[PDB]
């Protein structure tokens, strides 16, 4: 039982500012016979497979930036990024090859940029969802920051919660934003007993909420 | 060009069993440790086990959370790498790798594959509708998107032209109601781009083996 623990589990940075993350052994990953820490660490872009960044706790990977330093021995390693990039979302994985081989449970890197406020699109239901007996009313709130952001449905002027399901994306690897779908799903019928469909989006770059609507006719 | 990539995965009743695949090229296979790894969506990686390279004797050791109960092969002639999964539970439910491993000197996974999803649940394997979100507004840009709803299991994948509308696309994650998936994949493009050049999502749900492609067309 060796037990890997890592520190902090999420955190943010400004692009260009510098990262200090760390990881934990329950005991020494240090070989006596060979001198070396058995730490390796793995960056997991979102959607994307883990990948090598350092091994023997300092040792860069052909092709990792100086930018990512490995450091530490025994029990207790860091993995620092001296000027934080866009791309550098992801999350860090230490991991033992002592005795066989645990991943700790990661570190989530997140980026911090300047706000900015969302785009925001509104789609009523296809004619081919219809005819089957749905609707889906979709809005999509594009590329914002922060993350935490409200939308409001309205149907005839009227708010209902009833569903709407929300779905945010991973932060995104070049501008940094986050986006997410508001879904309200109707049937065809209760689709047809009202005329005027509103996405709402409020969020802390304006006082005023971004509205998008349409006419079913 | 090393490459290894992970086959098998899909649905599995509880209790059910299934193995996973691994191939692999472009480096001397008989000389690593393979290991394999999963990781349940949006949690961590858990190591599961390896097999030793031909030095050592191609022989197995597995982490406490699956001994008695994976089984890790491998298939020297062909290069290729198995997992055996027994009684399996929602716990066993993730994203498998399979990773090169120690070669008898460097302690790294320097390549991994791009993993295989394993779901295990008693729910069907239902395929995907797929319709379009076409607007209108306007701007100077426009923002189509595709909606993939009601399917089981994950994953889908969704392209924009055949992948060759790779920027201004959000795919956003599924969620998960009464035992069926939704999600939706948004396109921004030039205003001015459409609806003169064409623009087509086109959504696969290898599960039940449905390709779709949807134009977007002026509603
Ligand atoms: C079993 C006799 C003693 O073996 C050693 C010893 O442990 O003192 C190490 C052994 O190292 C080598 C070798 O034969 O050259 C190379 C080394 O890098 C390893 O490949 C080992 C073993 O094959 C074990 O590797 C693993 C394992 O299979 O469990 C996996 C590794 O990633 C790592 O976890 C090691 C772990 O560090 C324990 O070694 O375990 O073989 C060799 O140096 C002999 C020496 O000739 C004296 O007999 O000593
Ligand atoms: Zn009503």
């Amino acid at each position: 039982d060796i037990v890997m623990t890592q520190s902090p589990s999420s955190l943010a940075v400004s692009a260009g500012e510098k990262v200090t993350m760390n990881c934990k052994s329950s005991q020494s990953l240090l070989n006596s016979r060979t001198r070396k820490n058995y730490l390796a660490w793995y960056q997991q872009k979102p959607g994307q497979s883990p990948k090598l960044l350092i091994y023997w706790a300092s040792t860069r990977e052909s092709g990792v930036p100086d930018r990512f330093t490995g450091s530490g021995s025994g029990t207790d390693f860091a993995l620092t990024i001296s000027s934080v990039q866009a791309e550098d979302l992801a999350v860090y994985y230490c991991k033992q090859s002592y005795n066989l081989r645990t991943f700790g449970g990661g570190t989530k890197l997140e980026i911090k940029r300047a706000d900015a406020a969302p785009t925001v699109s509104i789609f009523p239901p296809s004619s081919e969802q219809l005819t089957s007996g749905g609707a889906s009313v979709v809005c999509f709130l594009n590329n914002f920051y922060p993350k935490d952001i409200n939308v409001k449905w309205k149907i005839d002027g009227s708010e209902r919660a009833n569903g709407v399901l929300n779905s945010w994306t991973d932060q995104d690897s070049k501008d940094s934003t986050y986006s997410m779908t508001s879904t309200l799903t109707l049937t065809k019928d209760e689709y047809e007993r009202h005329n005027s469909y509103t996405c709402e989006a409020s969020h802390k770059t304006s006082t005023s909420p971004i509205v998008k609507s349409f006419n079913r006719n | 060009e090393v490459k290894l990539v992970e086959s098998g995965g899909g649905l599995v009743q509880p209790g059910g069993s299934l193995r996973l695949a691994c191939a692999t090229s472009g480096f001397t296979f008989t000389d690593y440790y393979m290991s394999w790894v999963r990781q349940p969506p949006g949690k961590a990686l858990e190591w599961l086990g390896f097999i030793r390279n031909k030095a050592k004797g191609y022989t197995t050791e597995y982490s406490a959370s699956v001994k008695g109960r994976f089984t890790i092969s491998r298939d020297n002639s062909q290069s290729s790498l198995y997992l055996q999964m027994n009684t399996l539970r929602a716990e066993d439910s993730a994203t498998y790798y399979c990773a090169r491993d120690h070669d008898g000197y460097y302690e790294r996974f320097a390549y991994w594959g791009q993993g295989t999803l394993v779901t295990v649940s008693a729910a069907a394997t239902t395929p995907p509708s797929v319709y379009p979100l076409a607007p209108g507004a306007t701007n100077s840009m426009v923002t189509l998107g595709c909606l993939v709803k009601g399917y089981f299991p994950e994953p889908v994948t969704v392209t924009w032209n055949s992948g060759s509308l790779s920027t201004g696309v959000h795919t956003f994650p599924a969620v998960l109601s009464s035992d069926l998936y939704t999600l939706t994949s948004s396109v921004t493009v030039p205003s001015k781009t459409w609806p003169s050049e064409t623009v087509t999502c086109n959504v696969a749900h290898p599960a039940s083996s449905t390709k779709v492609d949807k134009k977007i067309v002026p509603r």
